[PDB]
């Protein structure tokens, strides 16, 4: 699984080279990760899946 | 796991 | 000049039918999203014989 | 190698059970005689084949003259299956050339069986799971309960489990690649610090 | 604002003005740039704006 | 004899690009029974735009 930025940026957009927009989904979806794997005394099974 | 499917789907 | 020759089990000839696709590449066109960038292709239909 | 006069089919590596298709064998001569063909294929019950042309006779085929044929046939079984093909010659038959000899060796006969793929008839597809067990100096467990039959046909379902750990998969390569020499603005040198 | 094109192609814009010094003003059809491949060196495209 | 000639042409072999330049069309009637050929120069500047 993962996920995107909305599924294609609404406003007019784009013509290559990610320009002021550096599509930014391997870093949310890590930061989203890191979250998963974040507790206290231990995480538990499912967030590991 | 893997199957094949489609025997109804006819109108 | 320009050939073509089947070699088939034991080498020896298959009659049949060829064709050939001699071809420049890279057109004018600017090969992108509307664009072939197949250039000029000449067609040679041939009879093995 | 070679040889005078033999058999040989053309048919894709596999099939579908429950469409048709044809199966094309073509036979050919090299030796000068040319000879009227007795061609034709031995059939199990797994499937269901049907000639196009096989009311008339062949007439000859002489030194590399070749003859085809074609069979429209269906699948029954699933998997793999020999498919049979013999071809001979004919004598007392100088009805399309001069003559026609037709004395080969012992195996005078081309007895070919060839094989041939089938997968299973309908819209494949597939479901997906995963799971994730550590005993940590112990015991753990799960069940899964694998059960999608509906409007299913049978023996199309399996399945397959597979246990790793997949951090090492591109540990390798991205690892030993980034390692750099600081240089460039204060940007840019995080850019190469940082990572490392 | 947005506007469309009529069987004159005309559209009549009325601004209110109650601002600073200069104005600028420009209309598209379409987004600033020249949206199907407009950078390869290669290009041979455009629309007025 | 009676009204004048048509023709409907297709652009695929001028390849409307960038690096292919304006349109220079050359037509030239020969009148029967002299043998008299003229020629006009026509749409030149066609703005391939
Ligand atoms: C028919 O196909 C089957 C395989 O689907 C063949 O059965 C055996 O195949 C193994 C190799 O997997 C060979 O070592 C055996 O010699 C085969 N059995 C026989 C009959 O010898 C089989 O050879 C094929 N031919 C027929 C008509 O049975
Ligand atoms: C090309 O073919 C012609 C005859 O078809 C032959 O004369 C010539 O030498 C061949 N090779 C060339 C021109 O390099
Ligand atoms: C432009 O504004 C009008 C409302 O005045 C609206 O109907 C229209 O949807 C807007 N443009 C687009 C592309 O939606
Ligand atoms: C023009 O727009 C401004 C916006 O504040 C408003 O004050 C003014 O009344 C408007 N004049 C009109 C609609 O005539």
């Amino acid at each position: 699984v993962h996920w995107e930025r909305p599924q294609k940026p609404k406003a007019p957009v784009g013509h290559f080279y990610e320009p002021q927009a550096p599509s930014a989904e391997v870093e949310m979806t890590s930061y989203v990760l890191l979250a998963y794997l974040t507790a206290q005394p231990a995480p538990t099974s499912e967030d590991l899946t | 796991l893997k199957y094949n499917i489609l025997p109804e789907k006819e109108e | 000049n320009v050939s073509v020759c089947g070699l088939y089990t034991y080498g020896k000839p298959v009659p049949g039918h060829v064709t050939v696709s001699i071809c420049r590449k890279y057109s004018d066109a600017s090969d992108c999203h509307g664009e072939d960038s197949q250039a000029f292709c000449e067609k040679f239909s041939g009879q093995l014989n | 190698a070679f040889q005078p006069f033999f058999v040989e089919l053309t048919m894709p590596y596999s099939v579908i059970r429950g469409e048709a298709f044809t199966l094309k064998a073509t036979v050919l001569n090299y030796l000068p005689k040319c000879i009227r063909v007795s061609v034709q294929l031995e059939a199990s019950p797994a499937f269901l084949a049907v000639p196009v042309e096989k009311e008339q006779a062949p007439h000859c085929i002489c030194a590399n003259g070749r003859q085809t044929v074609s069979w429209a046939v269906t699948p029954k079984s699933l998997g793999n299956v020999n498919f049979t093909v013999s071809a001979e010659a004919l004598e007392s038959q100088e009805l399309c050339g001069t003559e026609v000899p037709s004395v080969p060796e012992h195996g005078r006969k081309d007895t070919v069986i060839k094989p041939l793929l089938v997968e299973p008839e309908g819209l494949e597809k597939e479901t997906t799971f995963n799971s994730l067990l550590c005993p940590s100096g112990g015991e753990v467990s799960e069940e899964l309960s694998l059960k999608l039959p509906p409007n299913v046909v049978e023996e199309s379902a399996r399945a397959s489990v597979s246990v790793l750990g997949d951090i090492l998969g591109s540990a390798m390569q991205n690892t030993q690649n980034l390692l750099q020499m600081p240089y460039g603005c204060g940007e840019q040198n995080m850019v190469l610090f940082a990572p490392n | 604002s947005n506007a469309t094109t009529d069987e004159h192609g005309l559209v009549q814009f009325s601004i209110n003005t109650t601002n600073v010094m200069g104005t600028s003003l420009t209309v598209r059809v379409n987004y600033k740039d020249r949206s199907p491949c407009y950078g390869y060196q290669w290009v041979s495209e455009e629309h007025e704006e | 004899s009676h009204g004048c000639f048509y023709q409907q042409v297709k652009t695929k072999v001028f390849q409307l690009k960038r690096k292919e330049y304006e349109m220079k069309l050359h037509t030239e009637a020969q009148i029967q029974e002299e043998g008299t050929v003229v020629e006009l120069t026509g749409r030149q500047s066609s703005e391939i735009t």
